[PDB]
């Protein structure tokens, strides 16, 4: 009745479209039980929303700013606030807005009020989705812009792993890993420098440093998962 | 009432001469799961027309490129002038997408029947897919499947199976000899009784193993050929 | 009618087919009394789930050894882990009986008196240690994700799938004491060694297994 992930199978039970970017995918089953998958239709979102931004704030970061890689922006970023300024105000302010967030989940409803002023609250809204003064402007039917949001969302979630291995693998951000690529298509893939056949192992040389240094403490920077890598 | 594979054998009860080239030739009963024999026969049909393929390519090949042995044909130092030294991962980087997806669609057909029949893309594209195995359509343009399908069927596995063999031949006949169907030929010809498998067969011309831009490609002989 | 171990023997009487892994092998009838097999039934899982922990352990450090990250082989790790970080040998296997023991004591009573863990005693949870079946805890600690919760019939095949690979990572774990006894290396040395040789480098050719060889 829906375009499925795989054209011609059967979309599990448990799934019936009921859910926006619903595409009958759930292999392993993981969303059969009813309160699991409101957790995970919430984590998705979270994930995907998380995502969006920091794949978008990658991108012109590099733009912006090309001599310093997103990569390194940690150590690289100096500002009188410091290291543990940042942190401490970061911890409080998220404490916060994600506590909230979490009751929402818990007893939908709980938290629509404003805690300090009385006159200001939330209208009745569904789980992930708080209206409001969140959404001053919908271009469209939200049907529709939810299934966007999904969408998009679940391939800025790829395209993060993606700068994550590219950045582990090649050194180099998403736009100066994708000019390497354009200037050599046939000898810069990930089949270009990589191969296990039985006898012989090659894999590519993480490009992190093992460690970093950083305001006279060391802090460990591993490749991820480099044993398994190709 | 059809003939078998040999005189005086009685066909399985479950090889009744539906499929095209039906000679009730089973001695393994591997087909008598009725789920089994659809899939094995999908199978037959690839291995067949992969097989006419592979004959095709290696003859026409050496006709037209003598100098070139099919055997080393992969590496890629022997390409064409385009290719040659073409980065091999970069190069399997194009088939892996590709037969992917082509594979998944035929696979998905198996599946479900008449299930991926229409482009994905530009809605209102069909192939007519008679017949599980036989797409027909954007696969068949000059219309011969408009015809005596049955006999044409027939036609294709015959050819196919010989082929099979065929192609068998080659590869064991270049590893024994370490030359092409052809120069194969040539040889039995100018010396029929000094030249043949009597005295070839115990050996075998392919090495250990290959380098191929760094990667160490193990290789083996169908049989423990001496070296 | 169902597959069997022996194709031809038929299974005995008290391997009716319930039980995940069911082929009906007991040829020593060890566990015919129903109150032993369960236990067993328990005892079998038990070791499989420790097995599988200790199979993937043993070939991801192994791996990377083998491309030369820095990781000790299996028969080596403890040395290095309690002299390298300075750790106190008694005082790790203490504590190692301390948390063992207040786990494995509550499943201890669990077997013997089902439920019985979900009154509410510890800190006040009770429907996490209440148990599903004998040897499947579930709830929401042991089974978060609830694909337990979820379908029967693939929860069900799941169980059939959690068996067999346990059975066979006990087997493999056999298989690394084994060829560390014979060959004195590391699984994937031995993988790599079979690989380049295959016909000459196998356990007729070690020079321990076939003694008269
Ligand atoms: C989404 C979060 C996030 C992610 C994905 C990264 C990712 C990265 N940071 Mg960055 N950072 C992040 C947040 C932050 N960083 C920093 C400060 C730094 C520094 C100073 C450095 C990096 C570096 C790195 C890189 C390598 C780090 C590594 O391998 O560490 C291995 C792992 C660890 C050392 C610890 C892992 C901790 C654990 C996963 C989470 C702990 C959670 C907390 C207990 C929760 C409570 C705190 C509150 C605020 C949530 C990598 C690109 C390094 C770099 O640039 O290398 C080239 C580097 O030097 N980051 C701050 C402070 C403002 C962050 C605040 O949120
Ligand atoms: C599944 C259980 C298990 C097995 C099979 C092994 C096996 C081994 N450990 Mg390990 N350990 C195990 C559990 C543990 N170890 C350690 C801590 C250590 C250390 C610190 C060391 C080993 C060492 C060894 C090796 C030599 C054993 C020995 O000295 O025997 C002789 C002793 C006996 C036969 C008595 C056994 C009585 C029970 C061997 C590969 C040694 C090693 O790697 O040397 C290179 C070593 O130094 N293990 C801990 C943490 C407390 C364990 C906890 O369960
Ligand atoms: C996931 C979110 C995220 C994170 C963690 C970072 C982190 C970082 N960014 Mg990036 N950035 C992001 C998103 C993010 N960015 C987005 C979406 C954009 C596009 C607009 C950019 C554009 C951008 C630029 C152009 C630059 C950075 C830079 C930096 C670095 C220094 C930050 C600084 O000095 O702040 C100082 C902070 C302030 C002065 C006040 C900021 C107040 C903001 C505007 C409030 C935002 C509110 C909003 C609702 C939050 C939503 C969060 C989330 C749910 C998406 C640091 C590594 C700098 C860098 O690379 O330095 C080396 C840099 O030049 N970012
Ligand atoms: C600061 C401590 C530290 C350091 C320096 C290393 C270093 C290493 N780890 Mg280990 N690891 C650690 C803590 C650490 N690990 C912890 C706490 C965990 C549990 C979460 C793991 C889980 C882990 C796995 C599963 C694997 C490694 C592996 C590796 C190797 C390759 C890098 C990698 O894939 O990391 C990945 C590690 C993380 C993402 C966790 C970082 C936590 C800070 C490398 C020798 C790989 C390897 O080759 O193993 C044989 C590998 O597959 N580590
Ligand atoms: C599936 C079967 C198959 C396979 C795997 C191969 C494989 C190969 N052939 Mg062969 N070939 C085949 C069938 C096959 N052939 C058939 C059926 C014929 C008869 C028409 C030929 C006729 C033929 C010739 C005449 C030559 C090859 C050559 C080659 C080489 C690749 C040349 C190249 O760069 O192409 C690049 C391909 C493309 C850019 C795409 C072409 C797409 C169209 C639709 C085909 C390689 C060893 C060349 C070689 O060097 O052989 C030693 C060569 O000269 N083949
Ligand atoms: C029962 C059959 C049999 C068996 C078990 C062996 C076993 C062996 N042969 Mg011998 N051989 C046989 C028959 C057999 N041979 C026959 C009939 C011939 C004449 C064609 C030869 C010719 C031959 C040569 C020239 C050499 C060996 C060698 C070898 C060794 C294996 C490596 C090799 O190159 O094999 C190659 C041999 C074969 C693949 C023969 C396969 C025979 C099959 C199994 C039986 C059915 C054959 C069938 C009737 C068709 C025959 C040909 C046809 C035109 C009439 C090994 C000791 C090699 C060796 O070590 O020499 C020192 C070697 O150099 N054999
Ligand atoms: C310690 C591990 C262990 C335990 C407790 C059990 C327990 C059980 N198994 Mg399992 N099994 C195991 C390991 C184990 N198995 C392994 C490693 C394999 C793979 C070979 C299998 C394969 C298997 C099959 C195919 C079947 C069972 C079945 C059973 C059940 C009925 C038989 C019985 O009562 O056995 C009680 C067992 C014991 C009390 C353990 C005795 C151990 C002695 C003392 C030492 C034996 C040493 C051994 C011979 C060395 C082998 C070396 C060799 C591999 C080279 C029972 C729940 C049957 C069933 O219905 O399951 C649902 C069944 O069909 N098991
Ligand atoms: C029951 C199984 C088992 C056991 C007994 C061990 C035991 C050990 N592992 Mg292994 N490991 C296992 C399963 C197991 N592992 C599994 C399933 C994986 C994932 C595939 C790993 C991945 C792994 C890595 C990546 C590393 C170890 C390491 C270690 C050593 C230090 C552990 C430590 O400091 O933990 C304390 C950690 C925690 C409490 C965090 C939770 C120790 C010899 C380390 C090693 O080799 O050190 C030399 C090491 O780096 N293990
Ligand atoms: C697919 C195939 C060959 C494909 C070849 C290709 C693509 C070749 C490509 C290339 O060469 C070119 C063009 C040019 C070269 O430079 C490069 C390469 C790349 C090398 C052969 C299959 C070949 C397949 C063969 C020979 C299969 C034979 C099967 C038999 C006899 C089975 C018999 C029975 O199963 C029955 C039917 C019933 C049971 O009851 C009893 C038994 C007896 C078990
Ligand atoms: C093989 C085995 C049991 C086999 C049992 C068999 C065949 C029983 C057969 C029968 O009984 C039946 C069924 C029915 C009867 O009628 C007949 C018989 C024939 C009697 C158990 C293995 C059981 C194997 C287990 C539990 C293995 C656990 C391994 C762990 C925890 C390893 C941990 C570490 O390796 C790490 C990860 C990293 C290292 O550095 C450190 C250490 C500590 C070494």
């Amino acid at each position: 009745s829906r375009p499925l992930w795989l054209p011609g199978s059967t979309p599990p039970a448990h799934l019936k479209g009921d859910l926006p970017g619903d595409f009958g995918f759930d292999p392993l089953g993981l969303g059969a039980n009813a309160e699991s998958l409101k957790w995970f239709k919430e984590s998705e979102l979270v994930h995907s929303r998380w995502a969006m931004a920091a794949v978008a704030g990658i991108l012109v970061q590099e733009i912006v700013r090309p001599d310093v890689f997103w990569y390194n922006a940690g150590k690289e970023v100096e500002s009188p606030l410091g290291p543990l300024g940042l942190l401490a105000v970061e911890f409080f302010l998220m404490h916060w807005v994600e506590v909230r967030r979490w009751q929402d989940l818990r007893k939908p409803g709980s938290v629509d009020q404003d805690p300090i002023f009385s006159q200001y609250k939330l209208p009745p809204h569904e789980v992930g989705y708080p209206g409001g003064v969140f959404a001053p402007f919908i271009p469209g039917d939200l049907a529709e812009l939810k299934v966007k949001e999904i969408k998009n969302g679940r391939l800025a979630m790829l395209a993060f792993v993606g700068f994550v291995m590219a950045a582990q693998v090649t050194g180099k951000g998403p736009i100066a890993a994708l000019q390497e690529h354009l200037a050599d298509p046939w000898g810069t893939t990930i089949f270009s420098k990589a191969a296990v056949v039985p006898g012989q192992a090659v894999a590519p040389p993480c490009k992190i440093p093992a460690s970093v240094s950083y305001k006279g403490i060391e802090i460990p920077t591993p490749c991820f998962l480099q044993g398994l890598w190709p | 009432d059809r003939k078998l594979w040999a005189p005086g054998v009685v066909a399985p009860e479950y090889l009744k001469g539906d499929l095209a080239g039906d000679y009730g030739w089973d001695p393994l009963g591997l087909g008598a799961d009725p789920t089994a024999l659809k899939w094995y026969r999908q199978s037959e049909l690839q291995h067949a027309r992969w097989a006419m393929l592979g004959v095709a390519g290696v003859l026409v090949q050496e006709i037209v490129k003598p100098d070139v042995y099919f055997y080393e044909a992969g590496l890629p130092q022997n390409l064409p002038e385009p290719f040659t030294n073409i980065n091999m991962g970069g190069l399997l980087a194009w088939e892996f997408i590709l037969m992917h997806w082509v594979e998944v669609r035929r696979w998905q057909d198996y599946k479900n029947f008449g299930s991926v029949n229409e482009d994905p893309i530009f809605k209102g594209n069909k192939v007519p897919n008679p017949e599980m195995g036989y797409p027909g359509g954007i696969f068949d343009p000059f219309g011969f499947s408009k015809g005596n399908l049955k006999e044409l069927q027939t036609k294709e596995i015959k050819n196919g199976r010989l082929a099979m063999i065929a192609y068998m031949a080659f590869i064991l006949q270049a590893q024994a000899t370490g030359k092409g169907p052809l120069a194969a030929l040539s040889a039995h010809l100018s010396n029929p009784f000094g030249n043949n498998i009597l005295k070839n067969i115990g050996t075998c011309t392919v090495p250990h193993s290959v380098d191929v831009q760094g990667l160490t490609i193990p290789l083996t002989c169908l049989w423990p050929g001496s070296q | 009618v169902r597959p069997v171990w022996f194709p031809g023997n038929p299974p005995p009487a008290h391997l009716d087919g319930s039980l995940a892994g069911d082929y009906g092998f007991d040829p020593l009838f060890l566990g015919q009394e129903p109150q032993t097999l369960k236990w067993y039934v328990q005892a079998e899982l038990v070791h499989g789930r420790f097995a599988m922990l200790g199979a993937a352990g043993i070939i991801l450090t192994s791996i990377g050894a083998k491309v030369g990250l820095g990781f000790p082989e299996w028969y080596d790790a403890g040395k290095v882990v309690v002299e390298k970080n300075n750790i106190d040998f008694p005082t790790l296997m203490v504590i190692q009986f301390y948390l063992m023991g207040w786990a494995e004591t509550k499943r201890w009573y669990d077997f013997k008196n089902p439920g019985s863990q979900a009154d509410g005693s510890f800190l006040g949870f009770t429907e996490e240690f209440k148990g599903l079946e004998n040897g499947y805890p579930g709830g929401r600690f042991f089974d978060p994700m609830g694909l337990s919760r979820g379908d029967a019939a693939k929860y069900q095949e799941y169980k059939q799938k959690e068996v067999k690979n346990g059975r066979l990572a006990m087997i493999a774990c056999l298989g690394f004491a084994a060829q560390y006894a014979a060959t004195g290396k590391g699984p994937l040395d031995n993988l790599a060694d079979h690989l380049a040789d295959p016909n000459h480098v196998n356990f007729a050719t070690n020079g321990v297994s076939i003694p008269i060889a």
